[PDB]
RNA sequence: GUAAAUUUAACUGUUAGUCCAAAGAGGAACAGCUCUUUGGACACUAGGAAAAAACCUUGUAGAGAGAGUAAAAAAUUAUCCCAAACAUAUA
């Protein structure tokens, strides 16, 4: 019968080749995830729908940020085939209160404060 | 590294080669100087500006009218300027931005002539056998702009 | 529906932005009933708002009739003869203000469809396209396969 | 074409973020600017909420790391006053 | 006169960038058509449809008239563009 | 061909175009990148435990206050006595 | 991560269907045949597969004479055939 899926954990042991392929950094691992939905919730089972309603991902191609805790990873590990997750790299530290209403996000995965229109 | 001439050893496309970069830059400097003196003297005539005002792109020239599908929060007959000009051209030369052009090289004016609401348009949804028959009337608001002038300036 | 109704092209009255702008509305004609429920929303508009509307653009002559009828209405006469009748029975303050401002902020042309969003009166600067732009010429004008 | 725009670090959709949509679309004749577009206000609000959420998550999980460190150190220190005489 | 593309079929256009790189300027003059490329001036209701069909090269169908219903729906005073 | 042409023993097998395969590969590479970025979490499970308890508790308390707060709205004398001016006059 | 769940007062309505993937039973390891189960869709919108409720892509709804994308192109040597064509110009 159709069921849920249990992914063996060996699928998540990233290799050094993977590290040098993507923007690898095993130690000092990244803090947050920026997640975007790229597929429909319809034609997909009901628990996937509920998860995609739990992680704030209602509209597609609207990015939403989340922690990198293993709980949220255990949620993403069953809607992974409907989401593109990129690290939220911060080349300069997270914004301060005065310069927070003047920040913006670049498609490379970086949050930046110097956004004068 | 040799191949006898054959119909498919070579690439059918005719392999062009680009000009030398330094001579290319000198040529570019010469032609921009030419267009600059043309603009400074007054050679040009009427001008057309491709503009990006407020939803989408309009090709605009002096004296003409443009209908925008929304209100603009402006009293009637209240002069305005349209930034975001991405092409401006005359008989002999035309300047394209990458994407836009500075607010000093191109000046596009405008005025608001009338504010209306569009004709009553109908939204009707219907489905067969389900007694699903919805009707609605929509009247979008619109404002018409007279483009007044397009002044280009020598700053290149 | 579009086919079943008239249309027009985008237009002004007298090229009404080149030299200047002239308010198109010449006249407003309010009719109100002193003692009648239907004119209630109009009555206060003659007390509160009409004075400031009259001063806020002075080129419009505003008449108010104050008959002993039961129905109101507003006639908006424009420069080019068009008359826009509007009904204000059983209305209120804010909607009558919005209506009179809408009348005094549009031209008199009929509200029927607009076919082009533009009216570029000189739609070329560089020479309109005919099939011979971008087509070469040949020696002495020989159409192909000729000899002499 | 928008795959090229992404491999050059731009919004894939020119009506996204860039010069075309961020900058104001008009200005009064004399020069004094005009109240911004409601799209600008909406997107400023959405980006503000995004930044505030990033601050919240980052600093709360850091606070959690700190609390775990001091909890382990408390375990270590109150493991040391059971070893006298 | 630069010809990566043979800019001679129609005319020649010159491309350049302003010094910084944030504007592109193209110079296109109206090339004039030469003299010596020029030439000098040189100084009955079925057959009706068939002859009009051969002279204007359209087929016969459009030339017959249309009934009253298809000629009161035609618009006498259509709007004038421009 | 017997009937309901898209099924049966003599069904017509659809062909796999090149662009469909390219789309499959695009989605699959995106999946590989997801596998990577889920392959290194910050806090081991024992560390995250209870770190955001306060925020959840206050959010749920806000929910509870919203739920408990429902009650009929007020009723003013001004409304009932301002309906009484649908008979204004001039005189 | 979420903002919903349980309980109280109150009536109506449906109460089971069809097809697709999957594990099975009966039947010919036929049937657009009958019967259980986990999931999906349909009886709701839209685009694709030729036509196409059931396959693939997509949901919250209006105006636009703006933009980026999703799925998405057939390859080997018993009235009347049935898309016209095309081995190579930078994917």
């Amino acid at each position: 019968k159709f069921t849920r899926s249990r992914i063996p954990e060996k699928v998540f042991q990233a290799s050094p080749e993977d590290h040098e392929k993507y923007g690898g950094d095993p130690q000092n691992p990244h803090k947050l995830h920026i997640v975007t939905r790229i597929k429909s919730t319809r034609r997909r089972p009901y628990w996937e729908k509920d998860i995609i309603k739990m992680l704030g991902l209602e509209k597609a191609h609207t990015p939403q940020v989340h922690k990198n805790i293993p709980s949220v990873n255990a949620k993403l590990k069953v809607v992974k085939h409907l989401i593109r997750i990129k690290p939220l790299k911060l080349p300069q530290g997270l914004p301060a209160e005065e310069n927070m209403s003047n920040t913006c996000l670049k498609s490379t995965g970086e949050l930046v404060v110097q956004w004068h229109l | 590294g040799y191949v006898p001439k054959t119909s498919l050893s070579s690439p059918p496309w005719p392999e062009v080669v680009l000009p030398d970069p330094v001579e290319e830059t000198r040529h570019h400097a010469e032609v921009v100087k030419k267009v600059n003196e043309m603009i400074v003297t007054g050679q040009y005539g009427r001008l057309f500006a491709v503009v990006h005002f407020a939803s989408r792109q309009w090709k605009v020239t002096s004296e003409d009218l443009i209908l925008i599908g929304n209100e603009l929060d402006l009293a009637c007959g209240e002069r305005i300027r349209l930034e975001k000009v991405l092409l401006v051209g005359a008989d002999n030369f035309t300047l394209l931005g990458k994407p836009l052009l500075g607010k000093d090289l191109v000046r596009v004016e405008a005025t608001v002539i009338e504010k209306t609401e569009s004709w009553p348009r109908i939204i009707m949804r219907f489905r067969k056998r389900k007694n699903f028959k919805k009707k609605r009337i929509v009247t979008t608001p619109q404002t018409v702009l007279r483009i007044n002038s397009i002044e280009i300036a020598p700053c290149l | 529906t579009a086919r079943g109704t008239p249309s027009r092209f985008l237009a002004s009255v007298l090229h009404n932005g080149l030299g200047r702008y002239v308010q198109q509305l010449q006249r407003l004609s309010f009719s109100v009933s002193r003692d009648g429920a239907s004119s209630r929303g109009a009555r206060e508009f003659v007390e509160r708002e009409v004075i400031d509307f009259a001063r806020r653009n002075p080129g419009v002559v505003i008449y108010v009739n104050s008959r002993p009828c039961c129905v109101p209405r507003v006639v908006a006469e424009y420069l080019n003869g068009a008359v826009r009748e509007e009904s204000i029975h059983c209305k209120s303050v804010e909607e009558i203000s919005t209506l009179v401002q809408k009348l005094a902020d549009q031209s008199g042309l009929d509200v029927i469809r607009i076919r082009k969003p533009f009216h570029t009166d000189n739609p070329s600067i560089q020479g309109q396209w005919h099939p011979f732009t971008n087509k070469p010429t040949t020696f002495r004008g020989l159409r192909p396969r000729e000899v002499q | 074409g928008g795959q090229w725009r992404l491999q050059q670090g731009l919004a894939a959709n020119p009506s996204g973020y860039g010069p075309l949509t961020e900058l104001p679309d008009w200005s009064y004749a004399d020069g004094r600017p005009a109240p911004p577009m409601k799209g600008q206000l909406r997107r400023k609000a959405e980006r503000e909420t995004f930044a505030r959420r990033v601050v919240l998550l980052s600093q709360e999980m850091d606070a959690g790391l700190q609390a775990w460190q001091l909890r382990q150190q408390k375990l270590q220190e109150e493991q040391r006053k059971q070893e006298n005489a | 006169t630069y010809s990566p593309l043979p800019d001679d079929y129609n005319c020649n256009v010159e491309l350049a960038l302003t010094s910084d790189g944030r504007t592109i300027v193209c110079y296109h003059p109206s090339v004039d058509i030469p003299y010596e490329h020029t030439k000098p001036i040189p100084r009955e209701e079925g057959p009706m449809i068939e002859q009009l069909s051969k002279m204007f090269f359209t087929t016969k169908h459009r030339w017959y008239p249309h009934g009253r219903y298809h000629r009161c729906r035609k618009n006498l005073n259509p709007p004038k563009d421009r | 061909i017997p009937g309901r042409q898209w099924i049966g023993k003599h069904r017509r097998p659809r062909f796999v175009s090149l662009r469909a395969k390219q789309n499959m590969i695009r989605r699959l590479e995106i999946e590989a990148e997801n596998h990577y970025w889920l392959s290194m979490p910050y806090m081991t499970r024992e560390q995250e435990r209870g770190h955001a308890a306060v925020r959840r508790r206050e959010a749920f308390e806000a929910i509870k206050a919203a739920a408990t707060s429902k009650f009929p709205p007020h009723r003013f004398i001004a409304d009932q006595l301002d309906h009484l001016n649908v008979t204004k006059k001039w005189s």
